RNA sequence: ACAGCGUCGCGAGGGCCGCACCCGGCGCUGGCGCGACGUGAUUUCUGCCCAGUGCCACGACCGUCACCGUGAAGCGAUCCGC
RNA sequence: CCACGCGCCGCGGCGAGCCCGAGGGAGCCCCCGCGGCGGAGCGAGCGCGAGACGCCCCGGGCCCGCCAUGCCCCUGCGGGCG
RNA sequence: AGGGCCCCGCCCGAGAGGGUGCAAGCCCCGUACGGCGAGUAGCGCUGCUUGAGCGUGCAGCGCGAAGGGAGGCGCGGCCCUUCCAAGGCUAAAUACGCCCCGGGACCGAUAGCGGACCAAGUAGCGCGAGCGAACGGUGAAAA
RNA sequence: GGCGGGCCUGAGGCGGCGGGGGCGACGGGCGGAACUUAAGCAUAUCAGUACGCCCCGGAGGAGAAACCAACCGGGAUUCCCC
C-alpha cells in the first residue's frame, strides 16, 4: 500500500463473455501493405490525376491553435468567385468545394483565392503520349506549412506612445470593470433607500 | 482449453476430492486434472514488441 | 468566462453577411372561416372579454407550451375580443 | 409459500365440471311473443351433478319443418305426454312459461329469467320456488321473492314456468356414510374430500400450522383482501350463532 | 395541397372532428390490419414519399394506446428491488414504430417505407403506413425508388431503420447528446470501451 | 379424512379464483346453488366477556387525508390558498 | 504466469527539453512522424503569478499566490509600497 | 543400406524445403528463373436510460404551436453567434467466423482442439433437454 | 316496387412474379438478468453483460447539420492516435 497515487483504470468489462473488446494491433504492418497497395490502384486509374485533391486553407479553430493553418473541407463559392469558377467546374480541375463553409473574415478570403489560383496555373488539363509522361501529384495537394516565428526590429520610442504608462492598471481596469461597476449600482442602490 | 467440459464438484461426504468431476466421475477442469484448463492460460495480450528510442 | 480576454481583438477584417412567404396568409383565412377558432382559444378569447389578461396569458402558457409562444396566441386571438 | 387450493381452482385443471354424459343445457319467437307454442313433454330424465329432474319436450319447428326439442328443470306435476304450453296465452298451470307480467300474484315460479328473453337464470335447483308478489305497471317490474328471500324487480316481458322445482326435499336426507358424498361429488367437480387449513404446514395455507394446530389472527377477512389474503369467512358483518 | 395542410392543422376544429368520430368508429368496427384502396390523407402521404405508381400499397395498423406491463409471470419479478416493476413501465419505441413492425410482419414480402397517423380513440391509435412492392417491373424500373428494392433495406422496420427507428434510437436529435449513440447505441459504447493495446506500445 | 354440526360471502351489470395481455375456471351452474372457513357420528349440552385485536355497516361526514379543478399573488418558474 | 494502472529503485539514450503516436515513404529492424508530458505555482472562484542568497544536505532569510491590515496613489472596489 | 568418412571436383538468378535404405545444391520432386416537412416540435405528469448535472436520449397519457431550434444552471426580459427538426438516398477508410492460403522464439500423444489412429461428436450413457470417452509408432522391405 | 349503367368500398378464382427457412462470427433493432463489487446491504455495481427474440448484408450501421464552438475559428459520416 504506502504513498499510492489512487488507480484511475477502468474494471476490464465483457473479459471473456459477449462483446470483443480486445483488439490486439497485430496487423499494423499487414493494414499498412493493404492500403499501400490500394492507394497504388487508384494512383493507376487516372495516372494523369493527383490521388488527393487540393483543400483550402483554414485557421486551426480554436484559441490554442488560431494562429495556425491546416488543410480543410473545400473552398467556399466567394472564395470560388476569385478564380471565376462554378461548383461543378472546381470539381473537375480538383478543387474540392465546401458550399457550407463560410469564410468568416475578408483575410480568409484572400489566402484561399491564391491557393485555388496556384491551382489552377499548376494544372495541365487533356481531353496520348502527354497523358504517358504527364506524372501526377503525389501527396497531399501543395501541403501547407506554417512559417517559423521571427524578430521584426522596430522602434522602441514610437511603440511607447501606444501603451499607457504602468501598462497592468489599464488591463486590471477593464478586466475588473463589469464587477466594478456592477458595485457600482449595488453601492448607489443602497445609498437611494434612505437620504 | 479445458473449459469445453461440463464439471461440478461432487462435494464432501462422497469420499473423492472436490475438484471439478465430470458426469463420469473423471476429473476435470482443473490445473492438474487430465485436459484441466492451464492454470492460467497463455494469451496473445503479451507486450511481444518491447520499444526502443 | 466564455471567451478569451484579448483588449483588441480584430487584427483581421470580419464579414458582415447574415421573411413571411405572404402568400400562405390567404391559405390560413380561406381554412379559418371553413373551420372557425380552436375550443382552447375560444376560452382565451372569453376570459379576455370578461376577467383581465394576466389568467388568459396563464390559460395559455397552460393549454399551450412556453411564454414566448402563449404571448403570441394572445396577440393572435386579442384581435377578435377587442375588435368586436 | 405456495398458491392455495382456492387459487389453483381457477386453472381448471383437475377441478373442471365433470359434465360428461349429461343430458345437456335446461326463445321469445314471434308466435309465442303474440300467442302460445303447444308442447309435449316426451320424457323426464336425469341429469348428471343437477338434482332435479330435467325434462325433453318437443315443440313444431316454427322455423318451417320438424319437431325442435327442448330440455327443461321440470315443475313437480309433470306427466309424460303433458300438453305444456308456452306463450302470452299460455293458461295458467304447472309446466306452462308465461311473461312474469302475466303471472297472477302469489303463482309459484321457476326457471325465471332475470331479463327478458335471458333463457332461464333464477330458481332452477331442486325445491326452490320464487313468489311472484308485487306488479308496477308504470315501469312494468314485477317483484319476485328470489328462493333466499331478497326481493328483485324482474321486468314483466322476462317469463318463467309455473310451480315448484321437482326434487323437492332432497337436502333434508342424512347422507350417513362418507361414500354417499364421494358419488355426489364424482357426478359434480372435485372439491371433496376438503382438508381444513389449521391441517395444512404453514407454506401451504394461510392459518397454517404452529406447535398447538389454531387460526391464530381472526377468521374475518376484509373484502378488500388479495387472493391469497381472502381464506376465512369474508366481510362477516356478524359470527357466531344468535337468534 | 397547401389548403389541405392547413384544414388538417386545426384538428380540433367542428368540421374535422365530426370526420375524425366517423372515421374512428369506421375504423374500430374493423379489422386490425386493413389494405387502405388509397392513402386516407394524399398530402401526407405525397410529403412521406408515396406516388400513385403500381407497386406502392398503403395498409393501416391499429396498435392499443397504453403502458408496458412486463411479462414477469403471476405479476412478480425475482430480482434485486430496483428491477421490481411491471405495470409502470413505458414502450422504449414510439407507437408508431409499433404499427410498422406489425405491418412488416404480417406482409414480408412488402417493404415499409415511412408511416402517417390517420385517427386515434383513447383505447386505439391507427397509424396508416405506405409500403412499396419491391418487385414490380414500375418500381425497379423507377430511378426515384429503386432503392427500396436494394437488398440491404430489406424489413427496414425490423431493424429500426425507418424514421420512426431513427427517433427512439434518438438518430433524429444530433450535436451534444447524441455523440454516445451515433455509429449505433451498443457500437459507440463498444468503441470507447476497447483496450486498443497497439502493437508498438 | 369422514357423516353430522355451525359460521360466512354471493341474485349474475354477481361472488370467488385464473391471468404479461388477449381474457379464462366454478358454470352444460342459480341460493335444497357455487365458494370460503372452522368443528368433527350419536347421548347430553354449549356459561360469561366487544376492553384489546380482527370484521361489519342505503352509519353518518366531525377532523385529517391526494391528483385534477379553482382562487390570490409574482415578470416567470413557482408559492400561498381553497 | 500474463496484461494493465500506480508507488519506488537501478540502468540506457537525450536534456529545457523529450517522445519506434496513428500513419506516410517501390517502405518494413530504414527514413519521416502530432497531441502528450515537463518547463510555475496558488486560489472555491474573479483571478493573481515566484529570485536573495548556496558543493550538497539541513535550517534560516526573503519572493509568488490564498487571508486579513495600514499607507500612498495613477490610467480606481484599480495600481504601488510596506 | 550412405544421405558416413577420405581425397578430389561441378552448378548457383537455384545452398527454401520434402522424398530416397545412415547426416544429399549436384539421386528424384522441387527452388531461383518465365510466358500466355403537425397530433408534430413543445409543455405538464410518470416510467426508462445517460457522465449530461431544475434532466443525456426515449416513451406513455393529458395538452398542444408558428418563424422555430441550439449555445452544456434553472426562470423571465433584451440582444448576439449559429442552424433548419418533425421525409429519404449515398462509395471510401472500419469489423468478422465457417471457408482457403501462408508463417510461427507455439504443443508434441495425461501435451496440443472433445477428437494426430481408415469408421470423434464416434463407442456408449441418459425417457429427455443433454453429456461424451479411450485408441498413434514392426521393419529398409512383409521378406 | 323491381331492373340495368357507371363510380366506390368489398368478395371468389386465374396468370405471372416475389416471401418463408439455413450461418458458434461481424452489423442492426429489441426484451433483459443474476452471481460479482460496495469487505454487510436496499440506490449504485456487475452491465446498457450473458441469455431469449426478430432482422439483413458482404460488410452492416452511420451520413451530408434545427453541427461544433466562441477563434486572427471551423464545417456530412465512419475508423485511428491523443
Amino acid at each position: 500500500g504506502r504513498n499510492v497515487a489512487f488507480s484511475n483504470m477502468r474494471r476490464y468489462k465483457c473479459t471473456n463473455k459477449g462483446p470483443n473488446l480486445i483488439k490486439n494491433w497485430f496487423n499494423q504492418p499487414a493494414r499498412k501493405i493493404r492500403r499501400r497497395q490500394t492507394r497504388l490502384q487508384k494512383a493507376k486509374a487516372i495516372f494523369p490525376c493527383p490521388l488527393q485533391k487540393l483543400r483550402p486553407s483554414v485557421t486551426r479553430c480554436s484559441q490554442k491553435f488560431n494562429l495556425t493553418q491546416r488543410i480543410g473541407r473545400g473552398f467556399t463559392l466567394r472564395e470560388l468567385q476569385g478564380v471565376g469558377l462554378s461548383a461543378g467546374k472546381a470539381r473537375q480541375i480538383g478543387i474540392a468545394v465546401d458550399p457550407r463553409r463560410k469564410n468568416k473574415s475578408e483575410e480568409s478570403v484572400a489566402r484561399n483565392v491564391a491557393r485555388l489560383k496556384e491551382y489552377l496555373s499548376k494544372v495541365t488539363i487533356f481531353s496520348p503520349e502527354e497523358i504517358q509522361q504527364a506524372i501526377q501529384h503525389q501527396g497531399v495537394v501543395m501541403p501547407v506549412v506554417n512559417p517559423k516565428p521571427v524578430i521584426t526590429t522596430g522602434s522602441i520610442a514610437e511603440a511607447k506612445k501606444e501603451v499607457p504608462e504602468n501598462l497592468f492598471m489599464y488591463l486590471r481596469n477593464a478586466r475588473t470593470a463589469r464587477n466594478r461597476a456592477r458595485l457600482a449600482k449595488r453601492d448607489a442602490e443602497r445609498e437611494a433607500a434612505a437620504k | 482449453a479445458g473449459v469445453q467440459c461440463t464439471a461440478h464438484s461432487w462435494g464432501p461426504g462422497r469420499a473423492v476430492a472436490r475438484l471439478p468431476r465430470k458426469h463420469g466421475g473423471i476429473g476435470a477442469y482443473a490445473n492438474f486434472a487430465r485436459g484441466g484448463h492451464m492454470a492460467h492460460p497463455t494469451t496473445v495480450i503479451r507486450r511481444w514488441c518491447r520499444k526502443v528510442n | 468566462p466564455g471567451k478569451v480576454f484579448n483588449l483588441k481583438k480584430g487584427g483581421a477584417v470580419v464579414r458582415i453577411v447574415r421573411k413571411t412567404k405572404p402568400h400562405q396568409e390567404f391559405v390560413k383565412s380561406i381554412i379559418q372561416e371553413c373551420t372557425g377558432m380552436a375550443p382552447y382559444e375560444m376560452h382565451i378569447i372569453e376570459l379576455l372579454r370578461m376577467n383581465k389578461d394576466r389568467h388568459a396569458l396563464r390559460y395559455a402558457k397552460k393549454r399551450l407550451g412556453n411564454i414566448k409562444r402563449a404571448k403570441a396566441k394572445r396577440d393572435q386571438l386579442s384581435v377578435y375580443a377587442r375588435n368586436i | 409459500g405456495r398458491r392455495i387450493r382456492v387459487q389453483r381452482k381457477g386453472a381448471g385443471s383437475v377441478f373442471r365440471a365433470h359434465v360428461a354424459r349429461r343430458l345437456g343445457a335446461a326463445a321469445n319467437d314471434f308466435a309465442e311473443r303474440t300467442g302460445s307454442v303447444r308442447g309435449v313433454v316426451k320424457a323426464i330424465l336425469h341429469d348428471r351433478g343437477r338434482g332435479a329432474p330435467l325434462a325433453r319436450v318437443q315443440f313444431p319447428n316454427m322455423r318451417g319443418e320438424g319437431r325442435v326439442n327442448e330440455l327443461f328443470i321440470a315443475p313437480e306435476g309433470m306427466y309424460t305426454g303433458q300438453e305444456v304450453f308456452s306463450g302470452n296465452k299460455a293458461t295458467l298451470h304447472i309446466g306452462n312459461i308465461l311473461p312474469v307480467g302475466n303471472i297472477p300474484e302469489g303463482t309459484y315460479v321457476c326457471n325465471v329469467e332475470e331479463k327478458p328473453m335471458d333463457r332461464g337464470c333464477l330458481a332452477r335447483a331442486s325445491g326452490t320456488y320464487c313468489l311472484v308478489v308485487a306488479h308496477n305497471m308504470e315501469t312494468n317490474k314485477t317483484r319476485i321473492r328470489l328462493p333466499s328471500g331478497q326481493k328483485k324487480l324482474i321486468s314483466s316481458k322476462a317469463r318463467a314456468m309455473i310451480g315448484l322445482v321437482a326434487g323437492g326435499g332432497r337436502t333434508d336426507k342424512p347422507l350417513l356414510k362418507a361414500g354417499n358424498a364421494y358419488h355426489k361429488y364424482k357426478a359434480k367437480r372435485n372439491c371433496w374430500p376438503v382438508v381444513r387449513g389449521v391441517a395444512m404446514n404453514p407454506v401451504d395455507h394461510p392459518h397454517g400450522g404452529g406447535n398447538h394446530q389454531h387460526i391464530g389472527v381472526s377468521s374475518c377477512v376484509p373484502r378488500n383482501a388479495v387472493p391469497g389474503q381472502k381464506v376465512g369467512l369474508i366481510a362477516a358483518r356478524r359470527t357466531g350463532c344468535s337468534g | 395541397y397547401k389548403y389541405v395542410q392547413e384544414l388538417w392543422r386545426k384538428k380540433q376544429s367542428e368540421a374535422l372532428h365530426y370526420l375524425f368520430r366517423l372515421r374512428t368508429w369506421e375504423y374500430r368496427q374493423l379489422n386490425a390490419i386493413k389494405r387502405c384502396s388509397h392513402p386516407t390523407r394524399p398530402e401526407k402521404a405525397r410529403r412521406l414519399g408515396y406516388k400513385a405508381k403500381r407497386g406502392y400499397v398503403v395498409y393501416r395498423v391499429r396498435v392499443r394506446r397504453g403502458g408496458r406491463k412486463r411479462q414477469c409471470v403471476h405479476g412478480i419479478s425475482y430480482g434485486k428491488p430496483r428491477n421490481i416493476g411491471i405495470v409502470g413501465l413505458k414502450p422504449s419505441r414510439s407507437l408508431r414504430a409499433l404499427a410498422e413492425q406489425k405491418v412488416g410482419r404480417r406482409l414480408p414480402s412488402l417493404r415499409v417505407l415511412n408511416s402517417y397517423w390517420v385517427a386515434q380513440d383513447g383505447s386505439y391509435k391507427w397509424y396508416e403506413v405506405i409500403l412499396i412492392d419491391p418487385f414490380h417491373p414500375w418500381i425497379r424500373n423507377d430511378p426515384k425508388i429503386n432503392w427500396i428494392c436494394n437488398p440491404v433495406m430489406k424489413r427496414r422496420e425490423c431493424r429500426g431503420l425507418t424514421s420512426a427507428g431513427r427517433k427512439a434510437r434518438g438518430l433524429h436529435n444530433k450535436g451534444i447528446g447524441a455523440m454516445k449513440l451515433r455509429p449505433s447505441k451498443r457500437a459507440a459504447w463498444k468503441r470507447n470501451h476497447t483496450r486498443s493495446l497497439r502493437r508498438y506500445r
